[PDB]
């Protein structure tokens, strides 16, 4: 029997959250790189602006990943419950 | 990820754990109820996402054949040794790898659903391998999962 | 400057959720072990009952862990924002 | 995890990003507003937990000295190479390690906050190292994070 074993861990809403935030990670990574490495004189205010936007986009992608991990474990919960009937 | 005849009938018993009114369909509302009976708290969007993940005909509810695709895709199981160890470690006050028999009794007779002092007798009898009144929970969990 | 670097990732409510569910993981692990390995005749209905309770407790601990990861990244978001002012 | 004089003044500027009304205190409500301006959606309990984590005097709000303990405890930063790579990989349709210049233009001129076709010119000029009209995003991200 399955004993103490449980289901192995391997949306449109999340999908668009991901693509907007990912584009923004590309956008701000580029703009921080340009403004810290390809300019004669570094405009710190500009860098600060894009660092805010950069962290916002990185953390949005993190929030999506964590929500997908939560969703996956919720589905695993259903499957683990269904699987009790195999006993 | 292909299934058998005995499992189909068994997963049919499973479907009834979810289809609380028996109309042959599982709604977000029914899924909420079940998930909450398992001490979880999915939001509305989470419930819809779980349905949406396996809703072929896209009619907003899970039917029995959609229920079996969820299952086929996920039959693989995994050993729970490490996670169970981490649950014991919650009660390892000094993080020394041990929980005394007295502390285990305290935990088990007061927290969660609880065991009776007698059930705890049997549990400690198995857990206290060395008879030193201390439970090496890593070793104990490995015995129960072997 | 910090450029593209961000804060490194290393409650009473959650606390009691953890202790109740952890105790229940101990409880059901024991009762499944006893009923599948220390009995003459395996009572499958009993095993099924404790497997339901076991998965419920394991998944509750998972939900707590994921919530703590979410909380930690929220705090890291605040710190990353505060840190833009170092630029 | 000890801090300097310049950083204290700087973290004072930081405090004003959060203390929207300036009463020298950050409430759950003010934290919500800020976290939402960063495109996040913490629940009430999450906001209270963040305050509670660093609320010494336990009066329910974060003051500036409580704000510096959050910071002292967390000054260490980490390289973002891998996470940035994963963001590019969102647009790698075949998962082959490349995004064409044309696809990058499409993404960047239509999604998120967007760049102008001219900003994209400069970005692609840097990204298309080999001048083959294709961006090896792993290599490009490593150049920008070096
Ligand atoms: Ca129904
Ligand atoms: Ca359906
Ligand atoms: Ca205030
Ligand atoms: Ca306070």
């Amino acid at each position: 029997g399955r004993k103490l074993e449980l289901t192995k861990a391997e949306d449109t809403q999340l999908t668009k959250r991901v693509k907007n935030a990912a584009a923004n990670v590309l956008r701000e990574t580029w703009l921080i790189y340009k403004n810290t490495k390809l300019v004669k004189k570094i405009d710190h205010a500009k860098v600060r602006k894009h660092q805010r936007k950069f962290l916002q986009a990185i953390h949005q992608l993190r929030s999506v990943k964590m929500e997908q991990r939560k969703l996956n474990d919720q589905a695993n919960t259903l499957v683990d419950l269904a699987k009790t009937q195999l006993e | 990820d292909q299934l058998t005849e005995e499992q189909i009938a068994e997963f049919k018993e499973a479907f009834s754990l979810f289809d609380k009114d028996g109309d042959g369909t599982i709604t977000t509302k029914e899924l909420g109820t079940v998930m909450r009976s398992l001490g979880q708290n999915p939001t509305e969007a989470e419930l819809q996402d779980m349905i949406n993940e396996v809703d072929a005909d896209g009619n907003g509810t899970i039917d029995f054949p959609e229920f079996l695709t969820m299952m086929a895709r996920k039959m693989k199981d995994d050993d729970s040794e490490e996670e169970i160890r981490e649950a014991f470690r919650v009660f390892d006050k000094d993080g020394n790898g041990y929980i005394s028999a007295a502390e285990l009794r305290h935990v088990m007779t007061n927290l969660g659903e609880k065991l009776t002092d007698e059930e705890v007798d049997e549990m400690i009898r198995e857990a206290d391998i060395d008879g030193d009144g201390q439970v090496n929970y890593e070793e104990f969990v490995q015995m129960m999962t072997a």
